[PDB]
């Protein structure tokens, strides 16, 4: 068993085992996680006149 | 080159902001884009104008459009005015000194609401960025931020230092605890956006997008973990549009309360709060009516709850205005009458007086007592002009024509006209001619202050452009009817001379200064030049992708400029019609271009709210003028070239006049600080029988532990080797003190073990040599507790592995197939067993 | 957008929308203003010849060639009301959860986290409730709460325990919760819960690794004993 992607769409699950529901995450965290996702994928006449 | 700076700005009475009424009908404070105006209601004249400074066009001036005022709040007792700007900047203004006192920058978007506390020492600001920040005026700092809301703050209520209620565009009403900086309660006020919030005692009212209006009782001291906000009832206002603002006012003599619901339409609906006895009296009467109707007692009580709102609220009166309303505020409350002041979106101020007696008002409609309308134009100015004397500026707008004195900036005369599109002075500065959208030509006389003549059938369609010859005896008008018509001035009346039929709609017509060329722009993207005297075709300029909107010809009749909706300015040679250069000038359509007199330099204005000064020979942008907030529709250049006048969609007319430690080393420092405190307290306690730690708010054990965590493991072993033995005894004392705290020990048990065992192993020889009896006892205490903590984690693991194995085994007996033949079981287990694929070389 | 011939068409919701039936048997609701398919209703396996509407299409009747009638009723307002009520309850639960965690009412915060499915808050509730326990498994109230958990909640909790167990920095919270489940639940019932054994299968191999570690830490700890005997000499 390897902890992988969350089965629920709303949930976010990381390889370390930390799971976060998107509802609870604060907006700054949501952006931070979104940016972290980017890095990992990258490594792998009338109308006119008036 | 010389620099152009904003000499003056006028024509704006009330911009996109709220209005503040101050007692002396009293004065009114309203926003004028980047500046704030103080008006006198009775006289209708501007008392003063607040400008921070740094006029547009200066070298020190910024390269972006000014941030307009968005919300105004004044504290009456202290004569302080707080002005919020669309960039999230709060400026505190001194009304007496008319100067800026404080400048707060904490918001990332437009400020939606400001509010002084009762004592006037703290300012709460809400912004479109969904944050509420409390500012300390005396400290000139931000105390704390409130960051629960997920959309723009529409309204909030805080009359006490202890509690605050906020409303936001996400549909939530949130109760805040100012001493804890946390949100305590959250309710969905409305299905969509929640816009209005007004609180009077326990009574609370909020407005959503629809006509539904909710009532809430505010039992602040409920302290049940819930119910500080509970829904009372729903009452429907007549206006189906959203409610923007709600405000209470109380009559001191009669303790009666009134409030309004400013709608997005042209309606303000006022309401009266029924007194408690009247609620009781009404309740009995309705119960008798319902009882007479034969309804059961249970049904009556439920209906009374359904009709709860009607008992408290009485629709008082509805104020109807010709123009959409932008903001409103109570002015005075009295038994005789009730007065309101509002600002419309069409740049005017209206004062309403409501005389009333007892329940209902005396008049069917409110009385409009005062209006401030002379110094502005209701609709946007489509065309402007400057007289030859450079003293009178004619501004033509939909429904009205106004003339201004450039020196006093005050409107002299106002004329009622059609949807004016083009306006120009006749020679002498005593007459004006308009080209209306209905195809009419209107001639006004300034001295007579009346319209002399109208030519109803001048054109079949809109008259887009209108120009005069240098002599001023001939008139040229270009219209959407696909014709150009020549007119003569004969004593004064206009006579049609000739008609030139073209193939497509005409957008602009220009006559060269010397009266030789006539340039006409067509909707098929082409500019046609004709010889004025003979009307013989001369050239057909081509290459513009979108229709040409303005044309202008140099004073020497050598160059012709064409600015089109394709964002390009093209400069041509009239001798051969060759294009000298195409400039990608603006970020949107360019509406007007004008040559400076006696020079080839020209100005350009576009929908991007930027006026640009160009050089005619070098074809570079000399200066960028950022002062307008919206589209610039028209432009005009003085005959002498001393100043340029621009009129924009924001109802503003602007005149431009020509002028370190490493790991281990950090750990040793941490040990010194923590163990200095631990040893100090231990000595103090024995006898009885620092700044850094206080700042971080951590115990000595936690402070050292955190330093250990921060050290990267790849550096930890080398960090501990650098430590002297004297610090190792300090480290051992730290581990001893951690042992008493069982919470910390089990939080970081593996880390403690790795560092402790490494320390002992590295310098075991020196540790054993020491004959300190105290040290022997520490290692005994450290040893026993480390085992028990490790054993406790050890026993829990062993219990679970054996228990979970039992659970697996029981399921196998009940729900696993067994094959008596051993060979048949082998293949079954192989198939059921998990399979993983590995790459092999 | 129709695969086959369209045999009926009628306007619904005044000018806003149109409904069409095709020989493919698919009823498609389009938007007149944008000309786009908002919804597709599929209750037939043959051609549709007839389509009746009433109250601007609040109820729609379509008959198959086989003889099957589908009586459709509008439920947009019914659906949105439920979502509003669900959202209103969720907003209450979220706020109540934040209050309990700030107050430290873990026995209540645990229940809310379980219903709301907030794995992070659930971990913090158990983590700092365990920390207080250091100073039967968690405490009397919270141990009772775990015992009451039904089959659905137990499966959800054991899934979190599995994931926490994989990490050596967080396994301690997983073991005590698993122990709490074993000590306060009928072991027979846990086996029959579908999918529990597959969850249990992943837990044991990691539990054994954590067992091998810690046991080594105990072995290493006897350097203190060898230190003490040396100092005694």
């Amino acid at each position: 068993y390897n902890v992988g992607k969350a089965e629920k769409d709303g949930e976010i699950r990381l390889k370390n085992g930390v799971a976060m529901s998107k509802e609870e995450l604060t907006r700054e965290d949501k952006n931070r996680l979104r940016r972290a996702l980017k890095r990992k994928r990258s490594k792998a006449s009338t109308n006119i006149k008036l | 080159y010389q620099r152009f700076e904003q000499a003056a700005a006028f024509g704006v009475i009330a911009s996109n902001a709220n209005c503040v009424w101050i007692p002396a009908p009293g004065q009114l404070i309203t926003s004028a884009l980047e500046d704030v105006n103080i008006w006198d209601i009775k006289t209708g004249d501007l008392v003063s104008k607040l400008s921070d400074g740094l006029p547009p066009g200066a070298s020190d001036a910024r390269g972006a459009k000014p941030a307009e005022c968005t919300y105004l709040e004044a504290h009456k007792d202290t004569d302080l005015l707080a002005v919020g700007y669309a960039d999230g900047v709060i400026k505190v203004w001194d009304l007496m000194s008319k100067t800026v006192l404080l400048n707060f920058n904490g918001h990332k978007a437009a400020i939606t609401l400001l509010q002084f506390d009762g004592t006037g020492t703290r300012l709460i600001s809400g912004s479109k960025d969904s944050n509420i920040i409390v500012w300390d005026l005396v400290g000139e700092v931000g105390l704390y931020k409130l960051r629960s809301h997920k959309d723009s703050i529409t309204g909030f209520w805080c009359q006490g230092e202890d509690w605050l209620i906020s409303t936001s565009k996400d549909g939530m009403i949130k109760l805040w605890d100012l001493k804890t900086h946390q949100c305590i309660e959250t309710h969905i006020a409305h299905t969509g956006e929640c816009w209005g919030l007004a609180v009077k005692d326990d009574l609370l009212i909020t407005t959503g997008t629809d006509s539904q209006v909710k009532i809430w009782k505010l039992d602040i001291e409920n302290d049940k973990m819930g119910g500080k906000l509970t829904e009372m009832g729903i009452f429907e206002k007549q206006s189906k549009q959203r409610g923007l603002k709600i405000e209470f006012i109380t009559n001191s003599s009669d303790k009666t309360s009134f409030f309004y619901i400013q709608n997005a339409d042209k309606t303000i609906e006022t309401f009266r709060i029924r007194k408690e006895e009247e609620i009781a009296r009404g309740l009995k009467k309705r119960e008798k009516r319902l009882k007479e109707k034969g309804l059961t007692e249970e049904e009556i009580a439920k209906s009374i709850k359904e009709s709860y709102s009607s008992f408290i609220l009485h629709p008082f009166q509805t104020i109807r205005s010709l123009y959409k309303i932008k903001s409103a505020s109570w002015t005075t409350v009295s038994s005789s009458k009730l007065e309101l002041v509002l600002t419309t979106s069409s740049n005017t101020i209206e004062y309403y007086s409501i005389p009333y007696e007892k329940r209902d008002p005396t008049s069917p409609a409110p009385l409009k007592t005062h209006t401030i309308e002379l110094q502005g134009q209701r609709t946007d100015v489509r065309s402007i002009d400057i007289s030859d004397d450079n003293k009178l500026l004619a501004t033509a707008s939909n429904g009205s024509l106004k003339i201004w004195n450039i020196k006093t900036h005050k409107c002299i005369r106002t004329f009622e006209c059609g949807y004016a599109l083009t306006c120009k002075f006749l020679p002498g500065g005593l007459l004006v001619i308009l080209g209306t959208r209905n195809g009419e030509l209107q001639l006004f006389d300034l001295a007579s202050s009346s319209l002399l003549d109208t030519i109803e059938d001048a054109h079949d369609a809109a008259i887009w452009s209108l120009d005069l010859t240098s002599d001023g005896k001939r008139l040229v008008t270009g219209s959407a009817d696909k014709t150009v018509k020549f007119w003569d001035f004969k004593v004064l009346k206009l006579h049609h001379d000739t008609t030139l039929e073209l193939t497509d709609d005409i957008l602009c017509v220009r006559v060269s200064p010397d009266d030789r060329y006539l340039a006409i722009s067509l909707l098929d993207n082409t500019v046609k030049v004709f010889f004025l005297d003979s009307m013989k075709f001369y050239l057909s300029l081509y290459g513009h992708k979108l229709p040409v909107l303005s044309i202008d010809i140099s004073f020497d009749s050598k160059m012709i400029i064409t600015s089109s909706a394709d964002k390009n300015i093209k400069i041509w040679g009239l001798d051969f019609g060759d294009c000298h250069k195409s400039l990608f000038a603006h970020q949107d359509s360019i509406m007007n271009v004008k040559f400076l007199p006696q020079s080839h330099n020209f100005f350009s204005c576009s929908k991007d709210a930027v006026v640009k000064y160009w050089d005619g020979e070098k074809f570079e942008c000399i200066q960028k003028l950022y002062a307008h907030q919206s589209e610039v529709w028209a432009l005009a250049v003085a005959t002498d070239g001393g100043f340029v006048v621009s009129s924009s969609h924001d109802h503003s007319i602007r005149i431009w006049e020509e002028t370190s430690l490493k790991a281990g080393e950090r750990l040793m420092e941490a040990l010194d600080l923590g163990i200095a405190e631990i040893e100090g307290l231990e000595a103090y306690n024995r006898d009885m029988k620092n700044a850094v730690l206080i700042a971080v708010n951590k115990t000595p054990e936690q402070y050292i532990m955190d330093t250990l965590l921060r050290i990267r493991m790849s550096q930890l072993e080398d960090a501990l080797m650098v430590m002297p033995f004297s610090y190792v005894l300090k480290f051992l004392k730290f581990i001893d003190t951690v042992m008493q705290n069982k919470t910390l020990l089990h939080s970081h048990l593996p880390l403690i073990c790795k560092n402790l065992f490494f320390i002992i192993k590295f310098n075991h020889k020196e540790l054993v040599s020491q004959k300190n009896e105290e040290l022997k006892l520490q290692i005994n205490r450290v040893k026993t507790e480390l085992r028990s903590a490790l054993k406790s984690t050890e026993d829990d693991l062993g219990f679970n592995v054996q228990g979970l194995k039992f659970v697996k085994q029981q399921w196998n007996l009940r729900h696993n197939y067994e094959f008596v033949d051993e060979y048949d079981q082998q293949e079954k287990e192989s198939n059921s067993a998990r399979k993983r694929v590995f790459g092999t070389v | 957008g129709h695969t086959n011939a369209v045999q009926r068409c009628s306007f619904i919701n005044k000018q806003k929308q149109l409904i069409s039936c095709g020989a493919d048997g698919l009823i498609k609701i389009w938007d007149c203003s944008s000309g786009e398919c908002l919804k597709t209703l599929d209750g037939h396996n043959n051609r549709l010849w007839a389509l009746s509407t009433m109250n601007d299409g609040d109820m729609i009747v379509s008959a198959d060639a086989d003889g099957v009638f589908q009586f459709w009723k509008d439920c947009t307002e019914q659906e949105i009301e439920e979502e509003q009520e669900k959202a209103k309850l969720q907003v209450e639960q979220e706020q109540s959860l934040q209050n309990y965690m700030s107050k430290g009412d873990w026995t209540n915060a645990f229940l809310l986290a379980m219903t709301l499915d907030h794995p992070m808050r659930l971990f913090n509730v158990l983590k700092r409730a365990l920390g207080e326990s250091r100073s039967v498994i968690f405490n009397e109230e919270l141990d009772q709460a775990i015992s009451i958990l039904n089959d659905e909640q137990l499966i959800l909790l054991m899934k979190r325990c599995r994931d926490w167990n994989t990490n050596a920095k967080t396994h301690t919270i997983a073991q005590r919760t698993i122990r709490c489940i074993l000590m306060h639940h009928n072991i027979a019932k846990l086996s029959e819960i579908p999918g529990m054994v597959k969850i249990v299968d992943a837990i044991i191999p990691y539990t054994q690794r954590h067992f091998t570690r810690v046991d080594n830490l105990v072995e290493q700890s006897y350097i203190l004993d060898y230190a003490l005997v040396e100092m005694d000499k």
